[PDB]
RNA sequence: UUUAAAUCCUUUAACGAGGAUCCAUUGGAGGGCAAGUCUGGUGCCAGCAGCCGCGGUAGCUCCAAUAGCGUAUAUU
């Protein structure tokens, strides 16, 4: 009954939040996240490899 | 009699016809009149069309054979219209009939039969 | 809605010869008229710039049924002489004789004199339509009437279809010719299932020297019913 | 594959194998010393294991 | 797609069953005496053909 | 339109060796509940032209879908006869008897 | 709440059996209109008849 | 209560108690004297013509285009099915507590035993035929009467003649009479209690509907009386 | 017992016929389609053992005899059909058409099939006197021209019910 | 009403539904996540997993059976 274990554990769906830049530090940007970082990087790894 | 009304069917067969026709008012599955026997064509929505012999004029009806040989309809006579006034469930003669297509009746079978009569009158 | 009366619309030419589609906000498939100006069952026509076309009912008809449901051939083709066997009152002989032009001929069958006065009233205005009023079952009756002839088209909708077919297209039928028949399921044997009684009219019609080539249905319009093509006596390759 | 309509009654195992690529038509085999239908569901009075 | 299937049901099987016979069902059903006609009837409980 | 109770006999025939009359009774009320006994005994004595007192009635059993109910009945001669010839519970539902307690 | 009953649950299966065959093959109708067209395109270059052989 | 037409009414002749039936196959039983609603009978197939009661608790209905004609016996509970000509059954009345007459829309007359299912005697034609040549087709019975414990019995069609039977031994046959002379549909016939008179409802159309209309008839009713020599 | 399990749990061929027939017939779950298909699987064996007898035989003629009588009266077979042959002619459809269900959807009580199962649950539906309220009811050839609303339902002209007594107290 | 008395069965008056929350389960297979923890590498990766995070404490989807549905041992 493994399956049932598992079941059970997932019955509540709330996911965790994410965290917001700071106010006093709102003028600069937005607070950049792994998610937002990647895309950057890919784009950097793209270029340097074409030259 | 007219030789314009061919399948005129014999006494037997004229007690299962309009049986068939008090059966199928019931049912809500019947068209009465000249006029709906000739829109039920149109659409194809007919097995087959019950028709007077006795109308003083015959000719008012005989456009409905032209209309069922193109649709392969079968189509019979009978001897009386007043006789086919009450098994309709209407207080005045009825000159023409249709009974209609309708999906999962439970008339199937005897209608199912009763083309297959009307087919053996034509031999 | 529909193509309603004074629409702009496009005629373009089908894959079979001698058809047309109608090409507009729907589509309606379409002949040339060889009687411009006349309705014979008060289909809608198109005008085009001398020119004329009438639109097609599947409905109404079991050849449109096939066409519209994608049948590979109809051997129906400009210059052909075609034998129609249960004319009826000619919504399809119409049609037919459209397709073959004036070159080719349409020999009308029909039994019954109520629908037979309406050939003859038809046949008056088209040249090429010959009406034979007289019983598919003996073909040597009007032997005299018929040469030898390309397509053999079948609806007399009888349990016994495919004798009938067979007498005359023995009779009249050339080498290398070609047969259209529809099958009513509900017409040979109401008891046996439809499916069962496809297999066994394809097997009296290899039986008889004649080779089916191709079936398909007609569900979108009618139920229970099959469109069969083939070859007579086929030349060698 | 044309008509749909048969059943097929064979013991040759390859042909089965092919038969059960085409939908829907039954396949009868010998099973024991009884016959035994495949693919049917009206099976009725079929050897029950 | 054929219209007899719905899904992978055949409706228009029906009660009087056509029935294709392979030339090793014929071999297999006299070794095991086993009647062609009558053992099918026993399995299906309908006339089979 | 007023719905009424109506009251069938059927069987009926004259014991004389207990000196009564018996019979079956048949009663039809299409939309109330079930009669009670004495209503039944009051149209049964004013039917029969007796008094109340001697029309002992029992074993009314109702029809399945509240139609018809079926019981049986029996008249005496006198209130004497009545007293001497039926069953005491019976009696004591009318209240004629009392049943007495007996120390063991 | 679908599963609650299995007598509805049966229901909306059959109810979308319906649908997910439409894809297949084609539902007859009648000529309940006067024909005005297919509605449709008509596609000349399908051919969707079955070779017997 | 009744849900559909009304079409038969009879008292049990000796009481109050009302028996009546309707076009939606139901029969039932009133108090008159209590106003009141008794019970409900069923079994009927088609919609009931008419209904004839007398002295004993029971009731007889003509089952129309259903062909059976019933009799209730409603204390005991029962209920007997009798089959007997072809057509549809439209008039009913009793000759005396054991004995009935019916008549269709077929032409045929038939004598009934409560105590056996076949009709005793049947009349085919009983007002004749009429018709063009290959369709002629017997008059329909609209309406028929018996005088209480005696073998007269009157039938009335659109044949412009009510006839007078006489019932045979046994109620076994059926014989003609005399014809009065009558243009029009007899819709009703009643016998007289002393006999003496027979009165007849006569109108342009059937009582049912239109399907004929007689100019010539007029709409009254007919007083006639029977008068007795030995 | 009353149904036996499938043989085979895992089939797509029955598992459409049987989807198609509770579609169809409005049914609960696959036991209501197990006891029908058991029922007829013992008919048709009686059928075919009876059929392996030889003509004259008089228990062959007097079990033949009594099974069709049994089978026209309670409506699958026809009077005319009076053979063995059409025994093993039956289907299951032929046994669900005679429910109670989907007769009182047929003569049109009802606008449809689960609004015929609510009517029957409900003690809405009359067969000659008796009041009947379970949907599997077989109805006879005889009754069948007996199914109407009942005599105290509201629609049969009856005391109107909850819902309209209380609004028009309201208003 | 029933019965020695009573219960039960059958009649029957009055209340009793919008998220109709007056809320069906058991087994199988998937998706979704942070300034979170651990382990190993091939910079930004992968596995495992995740009600635990900086501060704060006042009810996702699909499949099979359905008032029923699994697991373990032996076995045919
Ligand atoms: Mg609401």
């Amino acid at each position: 009954m493994a399956a049932a274990f598992r079941k059970a554990a997932k019955s509540r769906q709330r996911e965790h939040r994410e965290r917001s830049q700071p106010g006093f530090r709102k003028h600069l940007g937005l607070l950049e996240k792994k998610k937002d970082y990647k895309l950057r990087a890919d784009d950097y790894r793209k270029k340097q490899e074409y030259l | 009699v007219n030789p314009k009304a061919y399948p005129l069917a014999d006494a037997h067969l004229t007690k299962k016809l309009l049986d068939l026709v008090q059966q199928s008012c019931n049912y809500k599955q019947l068209r009465k009149g000249a006029n709906e026997a000739t829109k039920t064509l149109n659409r194809g929505i007919s097995e087959f069309i019950v028709m007077a012999a006795d109308a003083e004029p015959l000719e008012i009806i005989l456009h409905l054979p032209l209309l069922c040989e193109d649709k392969n309809v079968p189509y019979v006579f009978v001897r009386s219209k007043q006789a086919l006034g009450r098994a309709c469930g209407v207080s005045r003669p009825v000159i023409a009939c249709s009974v209609t297509i309708k999906e999962g009746s439970q008339l199937k079978q005897q209608i199912q039969s009763i083309q297959q009569s009307i087919e053996r009158l034509l031999v | 809605r529909g193509n309603q009366s004074g629409k702009n619309v496009m005629v373009e030419p089908h894959r079979h010869e001698g058809v047309f589609i109608c090409r507009g906000k729907e589509d309606a498939l379409v002949t040339k008229n060889l009687v411009p100006g006349e309705s014979v069952y008060g289909e809608k026509r198109v005008s085009i710039s001398k020119i004329e076309y009438r639109a097609w009912n599947p409905f109404r008809s079991k050849l449109a049924a096939a066409i519209l449901g994608g049948v590979d051939q109809i051997h129906i083709k400009p210059g052909a002489k075609v034998l129609y066997l249960g004319a009826a009152s000619g919504t399809t002989v119409s049609h037919v004789s459209d397709i073959v032009g004036p070159d080719g001929l349409v020999y009308a069958v029909e039994f019954s004199h109520r629908s037979g006065r309406d050939l003859i009233n038809l046949a008056k205005k088209r040249t090429n339509i010959i009406p034979v009023i007289e019983d598919a079952r003996h073909p040597h009756k009007y032997r005299m009437l018929i040469a030898m002839v390309d397509v053999i088209f079948a609806d007399v909708a009888q349990p016994d279809q495919t004798r009938i077919v067979a007498l005359n297209a023995h009779t009249f039928l050339r080498n290398g010719g070609h047969f259209v028949i529809s099958i009513k399921a509900n017409c040979i044997d109401s008891t046996a299932s439809a499916e069962a009684v496809f297999a066994s009219e394809v097997k009296k019609m290899q039986q008889e020297n004649m080779k089916p080539q191709e079936q398909l249905t007609l569900e979108p319009y009618e139920r229970d019913h099959a469109v069969v093509v083939g070859v007579y006596r086929p030349p060698p390759k | 594959t044309q008509h749909k309509c048969y059943i097929v009654a064979t013991v040759d195992r390859d042909l089965k194998r092919r038969i059960r690529k085409i939908p829907g038509v039954p396949i009868m085999y010998i099973s024991n010393h009884r016959y035994n239908i495949e693919r049917m569901p009206d099976d009725y009075g079929a050897p029950r294991f | 797609h054929p219209s007899c299937l719905f899904f992978q049901y055949n409706t228009q099987l029906g009660p009087p069953y056509h029935i294709l016979v392979d030339t090793n069902f014929i071999n297999f059903s006299i070794k095991a005496k086993l009647d062609l006609v009558q053992s099918m009837m026993d399995c299906l409980y309908a006339k089979c053909i | 339109m007023n719905d009424t109770v109506t009251i069938r006999t059927r069987k009926f025939m004259t014991n004389r060796l207990l000196q009564r009359k018996q019979m079956v009774i048949d009663v039809l009320h299409p939309g109330k509940a079930t009669v009670p006994k004495t209503e039944i005994r009051e149209k049964l004595a004013k039917m029969y032209k007796t008094t109340p007192d001697v029309i002992f009635v029992f074993g009314f059993r109702t029809h399945f879908g509240g139609g018809k109910t079926t019981g049986f009945g029996m008249i005496y001669d006198s209130l004497d006869y009545a007293k001497k010839n039926e069953p005491k519970h019976r009696l004591a539902r009318h209240g004629l008897y009392e049943k007495k307690k007996t120390s063991r | 709440k679908i599963d609650r009953n299995p007598r509805v649950k049966h229901r909306e299966k059959f109810r979308r059996a319906k649908i997910r065959r439409r894809g297949q093959v084609r539902e007859v109708r009648k000529e309940e209109q006067r024909y005005s067209g297919e509605l449709s395109g008509i596609r000349a270059g399908v051919k969707k008849s079955i070779k017997l052989k | 209560g009744h849900r559909d037409a009304v079409s038969g009414l009879a008292f049990r002749r000796g009481t109050h108690q009302l028996y009546s039936t309707s076009h939606d196959r139901s029969v039932k039983v009133w108090n008159v004297a209590e106003n009141s609603y008794v019970e409900t009978l069923f079994g009927h197939q088609d919609a009931v013509a008419a209904l004839d009661a007398l002295s004993r608790e029971c009731c007889v209905t003509a089952g129309g285009r259903d062909g059976t004609v019933r009799v209730w016996k409603i204390p005991e509970e029962s209920q007997l099915v009798f089959y007997g000509h072809q057509g549809s059954i439209d008039c009913i009345h009793l000759i005396n507590e054991e004995h009935m007459v019916s008549g269709a829309d077929d032409g045929s007359v038939a004598l009934w035993g409560l105590s056996k299912k076949r009709p005793l005697a049947l009349q085919r034609e009983a007002h004749g035929l009429r018709g063009e040549p290959g369709l002629e087709q017997p008059f329909w019975i609209s309406s028929v009467a018996a005088l209480l414990n005696t073998d007269l019995v009157a039938t009335g069609s659109h044949s412009s003649c009510v006839r007078l039977w006489q019932c045979g031994e046994g109620f076994r046959q059926l014989d003609l009479l005399c014809d009065i002379p009558l243009v029009g549909f007899i819709n009703s016939l009643k016998f007289s209690s002393s006999g003496d008179f027979l009165v007849a409802g006569v109108g342009q159309e059937h009582r049912l509907g239109r399907w004929w209309r007689i100019k010539e008839a007029r709409n009254s009713v007919c007083i006639i009386p029977l008068r007795r020599v030995p | 017992k009353t149904y036996v399990t499938p043989r085979r749990p895992f089939e797509k061929s029955r598992l459409d016929q049987e989807l198609k027939l509770i579609g169809e017939y409005g049914l609960r779950n696959k036991r209501e389609v197990w006891r029908v298909k058991f029922t007829l699987a013992k008919i048709r064996k009686a059928a075919r053992e009876l059929l392996t007898l030889d003509e004259k035989d008089p228990r062959r003629l007097f079990e033949g005899n009594a099974l069709l009588r049994r089978l026209v009266r309670i409506g699958v077979l026809d009077e005319g059909k009076m053979k063995l042959d059409y025994i093993l002619g039956l289907k299951i459809e032929d046994f669900l058409e005679r429910r109670l269900q989907t007769q009182v959807f047929k003569l049109g009580l009802a606008k449809s099939i689960h609004h015929a199962r609510v009517l029957i649950r409900q003690r809405h539906i009359r067969v000659r006197k008796q009041v009947v309220n379970i949907p599997s009811f077989i109805v006879r050839l005889d009754s069948q021209k007996h199914i109407d609303f009942s005599l105290r339902s509201p629609y049969g002209g009856g005391r109107p019910g909850r819902v309209k007594r209380k609004n028009a107290k309201k208003g």
